[PDB]
Protein backbone atom coordinates (compact mmCIF):
# COMPACT_ATOMS: atom_id res chain seq x y z
CA UNK A 1 0.00 0.00 0.00
CA UNK A 2 1.02 3.63 -0.05
CA UNK A 3 3.31 5.51 1.79
CA UNK A 4 1.58 7.11 5.42
CA UNK A 5 1.07 11.26 5.24
CA UNK A 6 3.16 12.94 7.85
CA UNK A 7 1.40 12.39 11.40
CA UNK A 8 2.65 15.07 13.94
CA UNK A 9 1.13 15.04 17.52
CA UNK A 10 1.28 18.21 19.58
CA UNK A 11 1.68 17.32 23.28
CA UNK A 12 1.42 20.93 25.18
CA UNK B 1 11.23 24.88 22.91
CA UNK B 2 9.42 21.66 21.71
CA UNK B 3 11.52 18.91 20.09
CA UNK B 4 9.93 16.55 17.78
CA UNK B 5 10.47 12.63 18.59
CA UNK B 6 9.53 9.66 16.18
CA UNK B 7 7.75 7.13 17.73
CA UNK B 8 8.13 3.92 15.49
CA UNK B 9 6.00 0.92 15.80
CA UNK B 10 6.50 -2.75 15.13
CA UNK B 11 4.98 -2.32 11.33
CA UNK B 12 7.45 0.53 10.99
CA UNK B 13 4.77 2.84 11.05
CA UNK B 14 5.21 6.29 12.01
CA UNK B 15 4.08 9.33 14.49
CA UNK B 16 5.79 11.95 15.22
CA UNK B 17 5.33 13.62 18.77
CA UNK B 18 6.26 17.87 19.92
CA UNK B 19 6.99 17.12 23.60
CA UNK B 20 9.13 19.75 25.81
CA UNK B 21 12.03 18.47 27.49
CA UNK B 22 10.04 18.54 31.11
CA UNK B 23 7.23 16.91 29.61
CA UNK B 24 6.63 13.66 31.16
CA UNK B 25 6.87 10.52 28.79
CA UNK B 26 3.20 8.95 29.82
CA UNK B 27 1.37 11.70 28.12
CA UNK B 28 3.31 10.59 24.77
CA UNK B 29 2.79 6.38 25.54
CA UNK B 30 -0.86 7.41 26.15
CA UNK B 31 -1.59 9.15 23.08
CA UNK B 32 0.61 6.58 21.10
CA UNK B 33 -1.51 3.57 22.30
CA UNK B 34 -4.49 5.55 22.33
CA UNK B 35 -3.70 6.40 18.06
CA UNK B 36 -2.90 2.52 17.70
CA UNK B 37 -6.01 1.63 19.26
CA UNK B 38 -4.74 -0.59 21.73
CA UNK B 39 -3.99 -0.71 25.83
CA UNK B 40 -1.10 1.43 26.64
CA UNK B 41 0.11 -1.19 29.61
CA UNK B 42 0.12 -3.97 26.50
CA UNK B 43 3.72 -1.85 24.87
CA UNK B 44 6.45 -1.44 25.87
CA UNK B 45 8.30 2.13 24.47
CA UNK B 46 12.42 2.29 24.32
CA UNK B 47 15.11 4.90 23.56
CA UNK B 48 18.40 3.04 22.94
CA UNK B 49 16.81 -0.02 24.26
CA UNK B 50 15.95 1.38 27.17
CA UNK B 51 12.76 1.17 28.85
CA UNK B 52 10.49 4.91 29.16
CA UNK B 53 8.63 5.19 32.30
CA UNK B 54 5.83 7.19 32.98
CA UNK B 55 7.79 10.14 34.91
CA UNK B 56 11.12 9.94 32.89
CA UNK B 57 11.40 13.18 30.66
CA UNK B 58 13.08 13.44 27.75
CA UNK B 59 15.96 15.82 29.67
CA UNK B 60 16.13 13.20 31.81
CA UNK B 61 16.94 10.96 28.81
CA UNK B 62 19.42 13.02 26.93
CA UNK B 63 16.86 13.11 23.79
CA UNK B 64 16.73 15.50 20.75
CA UNK B 65 15.77 16.72 18.50
CA UNK B 66 14.95 13.99 15.87
CA UNK B 67 15.14 11.42 18.18
CA UNK B 68 13.50 7.66 17.95
CA UNK B 69 11.50 5.84 20.12
CA UNK B 70 10.44 2.44 19.57
CA UNK B 71 7.73 0.28 20.26
CA UNK B 72 7.52 -3.08 21.17
CA UNK B 73 5.07 -5.09 22.32
CA UNK B 74 4.84 -6.04 26.35
CA UNK B 75 7.16 -9.07 27.36
CA UNK B 76 4.64 -9.82 29.90
CA UNK B 77 2.00 -7.87 28.42
CA UNK B 78 0.98 -5.94 30.31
Amino acid sequence: SGEAEERIIVLS
Amino acid sequence: EYIKLKVIGQDSSEIHFKVKMTTHLKKLKESYAQRQGVPMNSLRFLFEGQRIADNHTPKELGMEEEDVIEVYQEQTGG
